[PDB]
Formats: structure tokens, sequence, C-alpha cells
């Protein structure tokens, strides 16, 4: 949300010095000149500049913060003297930053410098090469720094490579005239036996490694993992890459990423990926949402090669309906909470299908229709009012 | 044994969970829609459509 509005307009400034901010059709010296858009990205920018702070000083040391603040407030609010003690329920900003040096003692000002006082965001455009030669991964990073809404991040920056021998961590310290960062790669001798791979948490899984380049080591590359800075990145992966880290990732932000980036690689193996997602429960619920649009575009761009049914719809009757009856769908029993959003938002998704001749196919229709007849709600302890107007969406 | 010797006979049931559903289902849309458009008949009403 917010680099899509600092990227569309200017930028967001907190912390601003009493105009500070000129790109941007309003003044910001009062609440009640500010846009509302405004408003509300200016609360979403301070939450997610918080959990920064939190990222450099830990959420205990946080958590102690935020107790002195209110301890200090809570003797103010007790005394009878008009003032002389109670501006100590008034908090500031150097107020703040000092309470933080008192708890932590480590400083915030270049976090605070970057974050709050300089109003952008960054982008970061990733690709990478594998050297076989000297078994090293070659990293390109480079920043938009010349678009309206953006600025240059001069810090150090994590990037996760999963490889067969697990999931390692580096930091990358990207100084202005950096381009090429080059960081070491392990064995490949979990391909020599079949082992399992080990992930980012401690499991560990049986990975179909048929898709992967016979040279390299690597798995997939994700750049930022813990979102630690304000950014958007642009990370240029080998399709089989982004199936893999849609399939065994233990991070949501990561498969949501790879389904978003899968729509561009209409390939079978991508389609087979998210029908791997959306049969899988164990998997987040607002994940598998989101393959059910995913795959309806992958299925909108790959018509004259499409073999069998539209998609999700034999997805649909093997996890919704009667086994005796395929097109009679099972009476509303909503008590899972997870297949009840998968549900109701399947043939959502699933009327984006669109045949040769760019109109919705009448089986995915007659479908939705059958779905609309034969839905029996007398039975379930919920309602079936969001179920039925997503039935008309 | 015509003649010495009898047994009841009963009618055909139908026990089968798909025409059960389709009954019941069909049976549903049309008490809605004898519903609906003796309601909107016996009302003011709107229209999509000019004068429909």
């Amino acid at each position: 949300k917010i680099v899509a509005y600092e990227l569309k307009t200017g930028g967001v400034l907190l912390h601003p010095i009493f105009n500070p901010a000129s790109h941007l059709h309003f003044s910001i010296k009062h609440p009640h000149t500010l846009s509302w858009e405004y408003y509300s990205m200016f609360q979403c920018k301070a939450h997610l500049v918080m959990r920064l702070i939190e990222n450099r000083i830990s959420m205990e040391f946080m958590l102690q913060v935020f107790n002195k603040l209110l301890s200090l407030a809570s003797t103010a609010s007790s005394q009878k003297f008009q003032s002389h003690m109670w501006s100590q329920m008034l908090v500031s900003t150097s107020g703040f930053l000092k309470s933080i040096s008192n708890v932590s003692g480590k400083d915030i000002q270049p976090l605070i410098k970057q974050w709050v006082d300089q109003s952008g965001v960054v982008k970061f455009y990733g690709s990478f090469a594998f050297n076989r030669k000297r078994n090293v991964l070659e990293l390109e990073i480079k920043q938009d720094y010349t678009s309206p809404g953006t600025q240059k991040y001069v810090g150090p920056l994590k990037v996760t490579v999963q490889e067969l021998d697990g999931s390692f961590n580096h930091t990358l310290q990207i100084e202005e005239n950096s381009l090429k960062h080059d960081i070491p790669c392990h064995s490949k001798s979990r391909r020599n036996k079949k082992k399992k791979i080990p992930l980012m948490n401690g499991e560990e899984v049986d990975m179909d490694l048929s898709a992967m380049d016979a040279d390299s080591p690597l798995l997939w590359i994700r750049i930022d993992p813990d979102m630690s800075v304000l950014r958007k990145v642009e990370f240029e992966q080998a399709d089989f890459m982004w199936q893999y880290q849609l399939r065994y990732e233990r991070d949501v932000v990561a498969q949501q990423e790879s389904i978003l980036a899968l729509e561009k690689f209409p390939t079978p193996a991508s389609r087979l990926a998210l029908t791997d997602i959306l049969e899988q429960e164990q998997c987040f619920y607002r994940v598998r949402m989101s393959a059910c649009f995913c795959l309806a575009k992958i299925a909108n761009s790959m018509v004259s090669t499409w073999t069998g049914p539209p998609a999700m719809k034999s997805l649909f009757t093997r996890m919704f309906c009667c086994k005796s009856c395929p097109n009679i769908v099972k009476t509303n029993n909503f008590m899972s909470f997870q297949s009840y959003f998968l549900q109701k938002t399947m043939p959502v998704a699933m009327a984006l299908l669109r045949d040769v001749h760019n109109l919705c196919p009448k089986e995915v229709l007659t479908f939705i229709l059958d779905l609309i007849k034969y839905n029996d709600n007398r039975k379930n302890k919920f309602s079936d009012n969001y179920y039925r107007a997503e039935m008309i969406d | 044994p015509h003649t010495y010797i009898k047994t009841p006979t009963y009618r055909e049931p139908v026990s089968d969970y798909q025409v059960l559903r389709e009954k019941a289902a069909s049976q549903r849309r049309d008490v809605e829609r004898a519903l609906t458009r003796f309601m909107a008949k016996t009302g003011e009403t709107q229209s999509l459509f000019k004068d429909d």
C-alpha cells in the first residue's frame, strides 16, 4: 500500500520540520489540511517504521520503551501541580529517541534520518548469475533512485539463498557505486544421494529435483526476506525457482510473491505448482485464495493448449461436492473457516476463464448456476450471505 | 395360491439422493420465484428495461 502510494504521488513525510514537502498539493503543517488518503498512509507508514525500529532494537527493549513512557505518564497523571509535571504525559520525537537510547544504549539516528526525515521508499532490481568455476553466486542489485517517489539506500541488505545444502542468510553492503555482489555457494551432494533438503525452519522435505539445473545448487533466492526496509523488489529468477519457492517455502510472503511472479510464466509446471498449492491444506489459506486467481490468469493465457476440463472445476468437485454426484454441491457446513473462504473464492476466480472466442465458457457458467440452485443452508450454524454474495460476484 | 393364500404390496419408494436434491432444489426455486413475482406484481415495481 505505501510503496504504491509513494510511487504514485511524492511521498509521506513523518516528522516534518517547520514547506518541507512541496511535491504534493496540500500543506502538511496541520492535520486539517491533509488529504484523507495521506492521513491513512501516514498512519500506515508510522507503524511500519516502528516495526523497523523493533528490527534494529529488539522487541523486549521496545516494550520497555513503551512501559517507560506509560510509567512517566502515570506518575505525571496523579500530581495536582498545574503542568509542572503534567507535560510528562506529552511525548515528543526527541524524548522518544532519548528513552530508546536510555533503555538500549544504541541510537537509531541513521534509521530515523533515513525512514522518517527523508520521505521515500526504495526500489530494488536484482538479477543473479551462478559462476560454476569458482562456485559463487554473483548477484546484481541496482536501484531506481531517479523516480519521483524514490530514495537511495546505502545500508546493509539481507538476502536468503536456498541451496541443496539448506537455507543460508547473507548480509550485503550496498554502497552507491556497488553493483556486483559475489556470495559463496555450498555443495550439491544432496543430489548425489537422495537426501531431504533442509528448509528455513528446522524441517526438511523431499523435492523433485528434475526441473533444477544440473550445475547450480541454488534453489531460490530472496532479496530482503524480513521486509527490513521500505522496499519494492523486482527479482529475476528462473521459473522453476519460483515454483520451488511456491511449493516448499515456509514463509507466506515468499509464497505470495512467487504466485505474483508465476503469472509471467504460463508453463504447465507452474499450473502444476499452483494446483498443488490449491489442493494442499496446511498451506495458509490466503495463499490458496491467491493461487485461484493466478491459476485463472495462467489458464486464460494457455488456451489452445489446455487439455482437460476448465481450471479448478475438477478440484472444486473433488473438494466441495458429493462423491456420488459431481455436479451437486454438498450442503453448506461452514465450520472449518478455511475451506469456507476457499469455497467462496474459487468460483469467483473460475468465472474469469475465457475461451478462444473471448467468451466465458458455458461449462463454468452452468457450474456456477448449479452452485446457486443446489445451495442448502438449513444445517450449518452460520449464515450464507457472504457465500451467496460471492456467487453473485 | 390365488385360491388359499395372500400378501400386501407397497408403492415404489424413491430413496435416491440425486433426485431428492433435485426435487428440493427445484421446489425451493419455484416457490421463491412465485413469491417474488406475486410480490412484484401487487406493489410498486421497477424494471431494468423500458416498461418491463
